[PDB]
RNA sequence: AAGUUUGAAAAGCACUUUGGAAAGAGAGUGAAAUAGAACCUGAAGUCGUGACAAAGACAAUGGAAGUACCUCCAUUUCAAC
RNA sequence: GAUGUGGCCUGGAGGUUAGGACGAAGCUUAUGGCGUGAGCCUAAGAUGGACCGGCCUCUAGUGCAGAUCUUGGUUGGCGUAGCAAAGAUCUAACGGAGAUAUACUCAACAUGCAACGUUGGAUACUGGAGCGGGGAAGGAUUUCGUGCCAACGGCACUCGUA
RNA sequence: UUAAUGAGAUUCCCUCUGUCCCGAGUUACUAUCUAGCGAAACGACAGUCAAGGGAACGGACUUGAAGGGCUAAGCGGGGA
RNA sequence: CGACGUCGCUUUUUGAUCCUUCGAUGUCGGCUCUUCCUAACCUAGCGCCGCAGAAGACGCUAAGGGUUGGAUUGUUCACCCACUGACAGGGAACGUGAGCUGGGUUUAGACCGUCGUGAGACAGGUUGGUUUUACCCUACUUAGCUGGAAAUUGCGAGAAAAAGAUUAUCCGUGCAAAGCGGACGUCGGGUCGCUUGGGCCUGGCGAGCGGUGGGUAGUACAUGGUACGCUCAUCACC
RNA sequence: GUGGGAUUGUGAAGGGAUCUCGCAGGUAUCGUGAGGGAAGUAUGGGGUAGUACGAGAGGAACUCCCAUGCCGUGCCUCUAGUUUCUGGGGUUUGUCGAACGGCAAGUGCCCCGAAGCCAUCGCACGGUGGUUCUCGGCUGAACGCCUCUAAGCCAGAAGCCAAUCCCAAGACCAGAUGCCCACU
RNA sequence: UUACGUCCCUCUCCAAACGAGAGAACAUGCAUGGGCUGGCAUGAGCGGCAUGCUUCUCCGGUGGGGCUCGCGUCCCGAGGCGCUGAACCUUGAGGCCUGAAAAUUCAUGCUCAGGGACACU
RNA sequence: AUCGAAUCGCCACCUACAAGACUGGAGCUUGCUCCCUCGAAGGCGCCAAGUAUAUUCAUGAUCACAAGACA
């Protein structure tokens, strides 16, 4: 009989199946439609995300009531040290897909990029592209790179680059990883050849993630949940708890099918691997792209709130440290915890909206301490507050006495 | 390890020279970039030395940045078989929210791994000082922190073919762990 | 419930060696020890082991025809037979 | 369902004719041969150790796949469910076969683990309506000392009401 | 008819609350992994489905669609 | 919209039948949860009206999505209050009890009415009344190991490849063009047979493109660590 | 050919013969995407506008703007919840002679409480094109006229399909690569 | 059947029932301390016209009651004040700082040929 | 290198394309006439590198997987 009243299904069957994603860098399984009348652009960076604060500024839109008015907006910070592009491949379409045609390594590469290639590194032989090396410079070396950049000329329809982190710069002393991060990263606009121009013009040099995003543009992130393990059905779907009458326990759901088909159907509520899962996130507007503290160190400071400030907060961020190189700054939550290496790209979505074409201008960032309830922005903020304490009395002391 | 780095395969020799070669190749490697990064900031004019600060080993609480902390630190060789040291051990971190019939106990095996793992022993002894000390209030109010006294001893059995060692741990009783280092003590 | 029904005779395994012991490995007795002790004969079922045969997922088994490989089986033939 | 079968097979009896220590019965089979078949016969045993086959007649407790059939044994499940009330144990020394038990390399960790009885310490429990000290009923040597670890005390024991 | 009495049956109100809106976090003991020990129930044979016919509701059949093998923790749709 | 008539569909009602199950297929309702159907309540479009507008009637394509909170009743059902865009109807063993719950129905206790001489009876009322087992196989949910195209073998040869002394006998460029641009030499030895300045291995000198290590200068890049000039030593092509 | 094994039932030590197997792949990245899954949905306010329409009474909608319900996927800056960090205090009875330090009451109890986890109880995000239905039309015969239809076309629904999104080579990728080894 | 290499033991926690995963591989890696950030709310002890506290000589310095001793003193007394935003805790299932600058912005200790198995008829 | 195998047509002239209500080409008379390469062949290969002056074939004894096979 048809059930007693109708509530929608739990859970999104699209999400299908829920299991531990197979990578845990998050990775684009698209890239925004490629057009050529642009320059030629790089289309993803990557980032590691460091902690969350919130920040203040006027909202810029007529006919709402938050219109010419300030507004609390919670934000996460990412870590962005620069990129290294090692290599160029090309992709050819095919009846059956596109097809790699061949890879340009850089003629030097970097020991962060050479240790993805081994488990343990500082045993090893330490071999990796060592023969490549030896081979190119030469003159079968460089008629066979020649070789493979003119097939992308005229075969490749796709150009992309290969690029990795540097966890070096990534001065963290909690991500552990010294092994670089690896992504291939599709170039978009313009033509194959000024594709491939600007590739070859990148090969071994830097990337900084102020060259592919602006400043008050959206951008999509892809990044894997944060991890819970096995989970009952009550919080990995979200079905109701049964009474507290029920006999050998109300975490579960009651049916889980009917007599015909006699089989549980793939769209039933079980237990299993809850989080862990890649997410493509639409439209996370960025709010500031900052620069390194070691080079301009007020990151915090706005043109309204003049205090000398970085974007680390007090005490650090929890479990992560201090933001020591470039970071962006998003509005609102991304898929994954702290420490976690995480792919932004350039939206897919049309980007036509006010919401997603509003100028972001920023008048109080909070660096607050995360721990607890944090009530000081500042270390001098403190010290004020507080005035000379016993430690700092027996310090002055003894360094005006015993050392003065 | 892998087999062209095992001690049996390659022997000691082999081990040795390829390890020495090793350092001296760092060792030149970090001389080129302290002599390169020396002229480099001498020539650089002091506005374009300001932003290049802490680069050339310049600034003072730093790291010496041609190399790790392991490299530079001064291998003294083996320790003699009999060896004291004292050390302090944060219980509490090890107990946090653990059952509280078995914080007692679990303290007990926690410290005889800390000590194990230092002294490379599996004959880890217990003197009744320190078990009193971590007994003292109860199974479940273990104190935070323990000051210990290891001392590592040999004595193997007649026939065995590998010597035997064996550490003894003591209570050092103080009156406050605010200022205490690891100690090699006599 | 339960035939002490080992062997013709206890000749019921000295002695050596390993083991805390049980026992093991040797060595002996006897026609026979795979007759070693409540021991003649020692089936079926089930299991271990070595060798080999292969085999996707048609649950397996079965029927009829061949073929590949094997065969301590049978029979025939080996000279103008 | 009926009937027939110089049709097959089993234990025993009356006759007859044979076999067996140069191996009877029984048992085993990629041992083949014969018979439409029930079955019969040979071969091998690196199986067995003393009985036994064929034929005519007589005779009966005479042929099994299954009766939630009887008895005995086995077996997948399965090293699985579990062995979670009565809070809690730690440490050193001694005792013990129960170890600190190692081809080569090799200083010890990464190659003998785990678990014990007693004594001294430590921590806690029973909380006098007691895991205190004595009796009836019931039990009948469980009492005590020495020895002892095969089986038993659903883990363990060097301990025991074994 | 009935004061008092009731682990008796019923209705409402005050108080109260995780009964619920709507779920969340924590603890001991389990489950889970290990050492030792070690069962029972059950067991024709077996075990992927759709439709078709069929003793009118198939794991075996007809015709199609699936199906590489072996495993750990769960689960209660089926095994009428 | 449709009397008198008449032709059908449906199995979301009851009945008729007794084919399956009596060495047992757990029998009401609710809770929970998934899926399917369309005879379409809302939502997307579109005709038509006794469609001025507004509010509505009827009809078409369409089941993607949605379809509630409460009082009384064990109830399905019914009724009322309230919200709403709307509160549409159904199926899945009258979906769903080794998922729950046990109010009802259907034991044994007991009360009442009616019936019976009586023991007792009543789809009449009433009150009280044990809801057992998964560790097996599939299914589903996640979680590991690992072969394999003759889907384990055949040696059983098929490229969404290149384009030539039959892929051998150089490399770029060009349209599977016409052409065009380049290529390390030299002096010996040894071995085998399209005889073409033959194939192969190997030695001594001199170049070139390089790799690695040392020295040395400016410069770039996030600024400890790489790259680039010049110069030595060494290895490789050889 | 080459290498490693096996011939295991009534002896030992040796020679043959015959079998079975190995003889080129390992290890580490970046990708392709067949197939399967599949998601967003609904309302209100502003404005249109007291306009169109209507004698009056009454009285709409689209572009556009701002919010909200349901659902989905995350997240922990804030706020709230949760404490066996028994963190720091208080406080009861007992207890080590008192004090100190504690301890017992299966976390004695009370207040505050970080980290973590977590609530539409908090915050963030939730997109692009086609093929057709019904229907309205164009051209246009059959049938000199007529006619959306007969051959041809246009426009065209929350349906359907693909993009985006999730798993992804038993989909056996002669996709591209890094180091050895093998062949040479 | 030689090398590259992989796995087990070890360490870490973005992972996690067990596998698996991410990493590390003498590495500020780990350990302890220091400082920071934060929590609680002023420790023990001693004292009240100093001999104590505070500031560079001027400040501050209790208590309802009760008990001895010929007015005074010296004793009992919850609580109060001072040293004292003090004392303690602060990374652990796992906060920050040894790489921006700082009237502190980090020190020290431990390791001494990593071991084992495969890869390899 | 086990390895003995089953397969028995080669190409650098097919290995380009499209239309069958009509693609060899014209004329006007529109189904006939005229022109042409005459609208019904991808090239080779099948035993003298070429159609002749030739030339070793056995006894592998009359079939047997061709006893060989780089065209
Ligand atoms: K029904
Ligand atoms: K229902
Ligand atoms: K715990
Ligand atoms: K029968
Ligand atoms: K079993
Ligand atoms: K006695
Ligand atoms: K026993
Ligand atoms: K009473
Ligand atoms: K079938
Ligand atoms: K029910
Ligand atoms: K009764
Ligand atoms: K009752
Ligand atoms: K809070
Ligand atoms: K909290
Ligand atoms: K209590
Ligand atoms: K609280
Ligand atoms: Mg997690
Ligand atoms: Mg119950
Ligand atoms: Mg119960
Ligand atoms: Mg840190
Ligand atoms: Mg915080
Ligand atoms: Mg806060
Ligand atoms: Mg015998
Ligand atoms: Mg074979
Ligand atoms: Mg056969
Ligand atoms: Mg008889
Ligand atoms: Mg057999
Ligand atoms: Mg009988
Ligand atoms: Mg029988
Ligand atoms: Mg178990
Ligand atoms: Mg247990
Ligand atoms: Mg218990
Ligand atoms: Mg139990
Ligand atoms: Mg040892
Ligand atoms: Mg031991
Ligand atoms: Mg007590
Ligand atoms: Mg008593
Ligand atoms: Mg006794
Ligand atoms: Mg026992
Ligand atoms: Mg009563
Ligand atoms: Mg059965
Ligand atoms: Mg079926
Ligand atoms: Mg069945
Ligand atoms: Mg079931
Ligand atoms: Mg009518
Ligand atoms: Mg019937
Ligand atoms: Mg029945
Ligand atoms: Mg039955
Ligand atoms: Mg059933
Ligand atoms: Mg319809
Ligand atoms: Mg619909
Ligand atoms: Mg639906
Ligand atoms: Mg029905
Ligand atoms: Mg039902
Ligand atoms: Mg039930
Ligand atoms: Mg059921
Ligand atoms: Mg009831
Ligand atoms: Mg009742
Ligand atoms: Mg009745
Ligand atoms: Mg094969
Ligand atoms: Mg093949
Ligand atoms: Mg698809
Ligand atoms: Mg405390
Ligand atoms: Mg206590
Ligand atoms: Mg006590
Ligand atoms: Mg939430
Ligand atoms: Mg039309
Ligand atoms: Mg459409
Ligand atoms: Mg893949
Ligand atoms: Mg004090
Ligand atoms: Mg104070
Ligand atoms: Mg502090
Ligand atoms: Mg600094
Ligand atoms: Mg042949
Ligand atoms: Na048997
Ligand atoms: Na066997
Ligand atoms: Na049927
Ligand atoms: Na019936
Ligand atoms: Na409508
Ligand atoms: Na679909
Ligand atoms: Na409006
Ligand atoms: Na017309």
């Amino acid at each position: 009989s048809h059930c007693k009243f109708e509530h929608p299904r739990h859970g999104h069957l699209g999400f299908l199946p829920r299991k531990r994603s197979r990578q845990i860098r998050g990775r684009a399984r698209a890239f925004p439609k490629d057009d050529a009348t642009q320059k030629p652009h790089l289309t993803s960076f990557m980032v590691f995300k460091a902690g969350m604060t919130h920040i203040v500024r006027d909202v810029d839109r007529p006919g709402s009531k938050v219109n010419k008015k300030e507004v609390v907006e919670p934000v996460t910070i990412l870590e962005a040290p620069p990129m290294v592009i090692v290599g160029i491949v090309g992709y050819r379409q095919t009846p059956v897909g596109l097809k790699t045609i061949g890879t340009v390594w850089a003629h030097h590469t970097s020991v962060e990029f050479r240790r993805r290639y081994y488990k343990n590194w500082k045993q090893s032989a330490q071999l990796a592209f060592s023969r490549q090396k030896q081979f190119a410079n030469t003159k079968e070396g460089k008629v066979a790179e020649a070789r493979t950049l003119n097939a992308f000329a005229k075969k490749a329809s796709v150009i992309r680059v290969i690029a990795h982190t540097q966890l070096r710069k990534l001065r963290n002393h909690r991500v552990g990883v010294k092994k670089a991060h690896v992504q291939e990263i599709q170039v978009n606009g313009g033509s194959v050849a000024a594709k491939i121009a600007l590739a070859k013009s990148l090969l071994e040099k830097e990337v900084r993630v102020d060259s592919v995003f602006q400043q008050s543009e959206a951008c999509d992130v892809c990044s894997v949940t944060k991890g819970h393990g096995t989970e009952g059905v009550v919080k990995r779907w979200g079905v109701a708890c049964l009474p507290r009458k029920t006999h050998r326990g109300l975490r579960k759901v009651a049916c889980i099918g009917a007599w015909h088909p006699a089989r549980v159907m793939y769209t039933v509520a079980r237990a299993g691997q809850h989080g862990y899962h890649h997410r493509t996130q639409l439209n996370k507007k960025i709010y500031q792209i900052g620069r390194s503290v070691a080079v301009e160190p007020n990151q915090a400071t706005t043109t309204y709130d003049l205090t000398a400030k970085t974007i680390t907060p007090m005490g650090g961020f929890v479990g992560y440290g201090t933001v020591r190189n470039d970071y962006v700054m998003l509005k609102g939550s991304v898929s994954g915890p702290r420490r976690r290496v995480m792919t932004l790209r350039r939206p897919m979505a049309p980007q036509t909206s006010r919401q997603l074409k509003e100028k972001i201008v920023l008048k109080f960032i909070d660096t607050s301490s995360k721990i607890g309830h944090g009530r000081f922005q500042t270390k001098k903020e403190k010290n004020q507050w507080f005035g000379p304490l016993k430690k700092d009395r027996i310090r002055r002391e003894e360094r005006l006495r015993k050392e003065r | 390890t892998r087999a062209g780095m095992k001690g049996k395969v390659l022997g000691k020799e082999k081990k040795a020279a390829i390890i020495d070669a090793r350092k001296k190749a760092a060792e030149s490697r970090k001389n080129r970039d302290d002599k390169r990064w020396k002229r480099v900031l001498a020539n650089m004019d002091e506005e374009k030395r300001k932003k290049f600060h802490g680069v050339g080993n310049t600034a003072k609480n730093s790291r010496v940045r041609g190399a790790t902390r392991a490299s530079l630190l001064k291998r003294t060789g083996r320790k003699p078989d009999a060896v004291s040291m004292e050390a302090t051990i944060h219980l509490s971190k090890l107990l946090k929210k653990k059952t509280f019939s078995k914080r007692a106990p679990l303290a007990i095996k926690r410290i005889k791994a800390f000590v194990g793992r230092l002294m490379k022993t599996k004959d880890n002894r217990i003197d009744a000082s320190l078990n009193t000390y971590i007994w003292h209030k109860g199974v479940k109010g273990v104190p935070g922190r323990v000051r210990v006294l290891i001392q590592r001893k040999s004595e193997t059995t007649e026939g065995n073919k590998h010597k035997h060692f064996y550490t003894v741990i003591s209570n050092v009783p103080v009156a406050s762990f605010k200022g205490l280092t690891t100690k090699t003590v006599e």
